[PDB]
């Protein structure tokens, strides 16, 4: 199913 | 102005597994509707609680290997790639330059076998984890994957420490997000010159400026033998500096074309998406090792994933430049349509492209004063650039990009004055 992935590498972002 | 989802109402949390109502297009956390990670996959288009009410169950679809599974993992092993020495180019420390990168644009990855000439400070190879935690900080939270499941876990660097070190493992953990540019372990580091000479935050962000400095140059990376991290763009389109310290990184990278760009949205949008290797939906898959003392320069918009054969420790960052701004604006736009979420894209994206946009003017303005011409890239940059500044800038759409323009740009003149100065080079370049 569409699925947000989150194993990637983080910028802190906002 | 912080957005929320799920039945729950809440804001996004990196941490939990979460799934797209197709009827809605707003999203679920697994646990919050029922649906188990290990048994999302069997679906293909999800309907949640209430839109099933209203408009039928959800789609399930029809043994698959799982992105992640030490099965995985040991087929990837055994898996032919295309070799990347007919493409990556091998330039020495010295030979790494701004003119060598302007030549092809810098649009194929470049190993550095000896950090010799590429005017990077780091520690010495006898650097340990450890050391990482007395310089960092061992209560600190930082962020984890757990390759297994590839999600993203929260824990600190001292109780990951204690992982690594411990005399066993049941989990397969990688921490690749902790980046250090605030502690004491980034007086030990300086980026490659190349890096910091191209860099468009390091020579374009003003002090203060009301925004907070971008920094993504300085990440740690400690790997375990057989970590695995999936196909991405990394965020904002930047390109990566990737230095081994000690051990083995092994990278699959696919070149950007237009083709390869839809199908890795596709790809990245699918229901399918974990079950599935990408490398094999392109023409050419590039297996590149990047061993210890070695330093790997990734471009704008390379697609690649990343196996880890042993235990490792690196150093790395992320950088915007001027040689593929078309690129860089592509990977934004398709982070924008896959919906994500912020901590993935490059923190005030817009903003410093504003920034770049005031300095490519000067410098088209500053060459055609010296009786001089801008590079083609630069050209092809400054105008895809350009109308990026117009996309953000009309009347419909200046609301939800306003605030990230800087005071001190006025956009109107920006634009306009640019429009002149490309379109004069491209006036010249016809002669020949
Ligand atoms: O080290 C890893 O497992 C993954 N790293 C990257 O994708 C990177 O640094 O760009
Ligand atoms: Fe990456
Ligand atoms: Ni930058
Ligand atoms: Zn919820
Ligand atoms: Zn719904």
């Amino acid at each position: 199913a569409r699925t947000k992935q989150t194993a990637r590498k983080s910028t802190g972002g906002k | 102005s912080v957005p929320v989802y799920c039945l729950c109402r809440l804001p996004y949390d990196v941490t939990r597994f979460m799934i797209e109502c197709d009827m809605c297009q707003d999203w679920f956390h697994g646990s919050c509707v029922g649906v188990e990670e290990e048994k999302a996959a069997d679906i293909d288009l999800y309907h949640c609680p209430n839109c099933e009410v209203l408009h039928g169950p959800s789609i399930m679809k029809k043994k698959p290997v799982k992105t992640g599974s030490p099965t995985f993992v040991r087929e990837l092993r055994s898996r032919t790639f295309d070799s990347s020495d007919e493409v990556i180019l091998k330039p020495t420390g010295n030979q790494l330059t701004v003119e060598f990168l302007e030549e092809n644009s810098f649009s194929v990855p470049i190993l550095v076998l000896k950090k010799d000439g590429l005017g990077m400070t780091l520690p010495s190879p006898s650097f340990t984890v450890r050391d990482v935690e007395h310089y960092v900080g061992s209560d600190k939270e930082i962020d984890v994957i757990d390759v297994t499941r590839q999600a993203d876990c929260k824990m600190k660097l001292g109780d990951f420490v204690k992982y690594y070190y411990s005399g066993k493992r049941e989990k397969v953990l990688n921490v690749i997000s902790l980046e250090f540019s605030d502690t004491r372990l980034s007086n030990l580091v300086e980026t490659p010159k190349i890096v910091r000479k191209l860099s468009w935050v390091e020579n374009l962000w003003p002090e203060e400026c009301v925004f907070e400095r971008p920094n993504v140059q300085k990440y740690c990376l400690m790997s375990v033998r057989d970590s695995y991290t999936d196909f991405h763009i990394d965020f904002g389109g930047t390109s990566v500096w990737y230095h081994v310290l000690k051990g083995e990184k092994i990278f699959y990278l696919i070149r950007p074309t237009n083709a390869n760009l839809t199908l890795f949205e596709c790809w990245s949008s699918s229901s399918n998406q974990n079950e599935m290797f990408f490398g094999d939906q392109v023409d050419k898959c590039y297996k590149c090792s990047v061993k210890q003392g070695q330093t790997l320069f990734i471009p704008t918009g390379w697609i690649h994933a990343v196996l880890t054969p042993v235990d490792c420790l690196a150093f790395g960052g992320n950088f915007l430049h001027s040689l593929n701004i078309e690129m860089q604006l592509k990977a934004y736009e398709i982070e924008k349509r896959l919906s994500t979420a912020d901590l993935f894209r490059f923190p005030n994206f817009e903003t410093i492209c504003w920034y770049v946009g005031k300095h490519i003017l000067d410098i088209f303005r500053g060459l055609r004063e010296n009786r001089r011409h801008p590079a083609s890239y630069l050209v092809h940059g400054g105008k895809a650039l350009n109308l990026a500044f117009r996309a953000w800038t009309r009347k419909e759409a200046l609301p939800d990009h306003e605030d990230e323009i800087p005071e001190t740009v006025r956009t109107v003149q920006l634009i306009k004055d640019l429009a002149r100065e490309i379109r004069l080079v491209e006036d010249i370049f016809q002669q020949n």
